[PDB]
């Protein structure tokens, strides 16, 4: 039995009315409403470092998934309450996980575009991640080239990111950028070797 | 589900010209928190850019040796912890460490959570009767005015102020005996009743603060403050050239002002949004400044919603962020080699089918951006400083009425 009141309070940053309804100690904190939430994926959607490091006290289950097929990371990490996102991996959070939408994009992609010192956490658990492609055989290196910087590409040729991956198309991170008329990626990819 | 309701671009110039975008720029969308970007604009427009709330301090000695105090209000809307620990401070500064009587006025607002949860994201308190501000106010004083001081969180503050170049003693504290409302009708001072001004931050720094958290009880203050909806209505009409079919206002922050269930939120069409964003903008310059003096600059703003929207945006975009169970907004400029662009993108957005929904709405809108900073040659970085909004500044030390 999960509480409403618990879970919007959690998501809105209310800790006092959050360790009000712990204490009296009816709820399971691992109780997942009727779209598969639990209180600590409202704490990390609504960025509240304050509720997170006090319902992770009680030992919570850190990769149960709501309907989305996200964890509390994701919640997270798709929401930029990226402070939150540390203590979750500091906390042992798995990072190796999918973010929803069409896509497919591991935690690590939506985490590259967005928060430099985050990527480096999660490439610090797997290195290998630089390189996982997404549901259409893309990586951050595809979503930075159309939408990112110069900046955003160097980081990840310096974290190993392969060049001349092609997508399920048969489009490498060059051709994308291209196709998104990002004339900077674009040459800061073609230079590149 | 998550879709595109609307979305406007124009170039940002002496002229309000061409605009493009998707879907209907003339229908009405909920604006979520994109709301405050006009609440912040109707401000301006009524106030002043550079107003500031001064709030009068009446302290008369005691027989005892301590002071009564009354406050004359100014309905200054981010009065709470912060300013608090400041006016602390300046008491102390002026030889005031215990108060017998503190009596206040129905301007005096205070909510020791102005600036932090749950107050930045909740509905905000209403209070029907001035009695039931009243009580609240009293209750504030009561249990964090007058209790001891949070160390870790003076300390933090004074750390900001310093980095401000404002002055606050190391360790200060006050008493308060009593505490009772006395409203500005019956209040008359005494032959030895000296009077002192608390001037906050100029109005353009409070809204600095207010869009860059998304701060709610600031934004349905200012609200209140501008005489609350019939107030906005005339001033849509004169400013924004806008009624009923272009936009409908129930609060300051854009926040539901119904159920879970059964949502109302404030509604305009993208046009409108458009305009705001030029109007807000001319004001600004007029007076020799920008739209970065108070609405929030992607990555630069570290404290601020748009902190972490990476991308071609970075340091080249100014914006607005909104959030509500059924959409997610932005609204603002680019910077880009072809020169400032003015847009707002409204989405649709179910929590009620699923919580991912805001998240995917979330890195749509970033996409968005990109694509359209692309298509205008690139990004050119915005020149622009952190703005460290604190609620006072280096004229909110306390003077002679």
């Amino acid at each position: 039995k999960s509480s409403k009141a618990l879970n919007e309070a959690a998501e809105q940053g209310d800790l006092a009315k959050v360790k009000n309804l712990v204490q009296k100690n009816k709820i399971d904190l691992n109780a997942q409403d009727e779209t598969g939430m639990t209180p600590l994926m409202n704490a990390a959607m609504g960025g509240n470092l304050d509720i997170v490091k006090f319902l992770l006290s009680k030992k919570v289950n850190l990769e149960l998934k709501n309907n989305g097929g996200e964890t509390a990371l994701a919640f997270a990490v798709t929401n930029d309450a990226y402070d939150v996102a540390e203590e979750l991996i500091k906390a042992g959070a798995n990072v190796d996980i999918i973010v929803a939408g069409d896509e497919g994009d591991t935690l690590f992609m939506r985490a590259a575009q967005n928060n430099k010192k985050t990527a480096e956490s999660i490439l610090a658990k797997n290195k290998s991640l630089i390189n996982k492609a997404n549901t259409l055989g893309e990586t951050a290196l595809f979503a930075v080239a159309r939408y990112g910087t110069p900046a955003d590409i160097d980081f990840l040729i310096k974290k190993g990111a392969d060049l001349k991956l092609k997508n399920k198309k048969g489009q490498t991170a060059l051709d994308v950028a291209k196709e998104a008329s990002n004339q900077d990626t674009a040459k800061a990819l073609s230079k590149k070797k | 589900m998550v879709y595109v309701n609307s979305v406007c671009h124009m170039k940002a110039a002496a002229t309000a010209g061409k605009v493009e975008g998707e879907g209907d720029m003339q229908k009405k969308f909920p604006l979520a928190a994109i709301s405050k970007v006009i609440t912040t604009l109707w401000a301006i427009e009524k106030l002043g850019v550079d107003y500031r709330h001064k709030t009068v301090l009446h302290l008369t000695p005691t027989a005892n040796g301590s002071m009564d105090l009354h406050v004359e209000g100014s309905r200054d809307p981010i009065f709470g912890r912060n300013l608090s620990y400041f006016l602390i401070s300046e008491l102390n500064r002026m030889k005031v460490t215990k108060i017998e009587n503190l009596t206040f006025d129905e301007n005096f607002l205070l909510d020791w959570l102005a600036e932090e949860s749950p107050r930045i994201g909740g509905v905000t308190p209403r209070y029907e009767t001035i009695e039931q501000q009243a009580e609240a106010v009293i209750k504030n004083l009561k249990e964090s005015f007058s209790t001891a001081i949070n160390r870790a969180m003076y300390s933090k503050l004074r750390e900001r102020a310093t980095k401000a170049k404002v002055f606050m003693l190391e360790k200060p504290t006050i008493e308060v005996r009593n505490i009772s409302f006395l409203p500005k009708n019956n209040y008359k001072k005494d032959k030895y009743t000296g009077s002192v001004v608390l001037q906050s931050a100029p109005l353009r720094t409070i809204l600095k603060r207010m869009n860059n958290q998304s701060n709610n009880y600031i934004a349905d203050n200012l609200y209140w403050n501008l005489g609350g909806t019939a107030a906005f209505n005339a001033f849509a009409a004169a400013t924004l050239k806008a009624d009923q079919n272009q936009i409908v206002f129930h609060n300051g922050s854009g926040n539901n002002e119904g159920t879970t269930a059964k949502p109302i939120y404030n509604e305009a069409t993208c046009e409108t949004m458009i305009k705001t964003l030029y109007t807000l903008n001319k004001s600004l310059e007029a007076k020799g400044y920008k739209l970065s003096d108070v609405l929030s600059v992607a990555n630069k703003d570290s404290d601020s919603t748009i902190d972490n929207f990476g991308g071609n945006a970075a340091g080249s975009m100014i914006a607005k962020t909104g959030t509500v169970n059924k959409a997610k907004t932005l609204a603002g400029s680019i910077s880009t080699k072809e020169g400032e662009f003015y847009f707002a993108i409204l989405l649709h957005t179910d929590m009620d089918q699923s919580s991912s929904d805001r998240g995917v709405a979330s890195q749509m809108i970033k996409n968005k951006i990109s694509q359209l900073i692309n298509k205008r040659s690139g990004p050119k970085e915005i020149q622009y400083t952190e703005i460290l909004a604190l609620p006072f500044d280096q004229n909110s030390y306390l003077t002679e009425a």
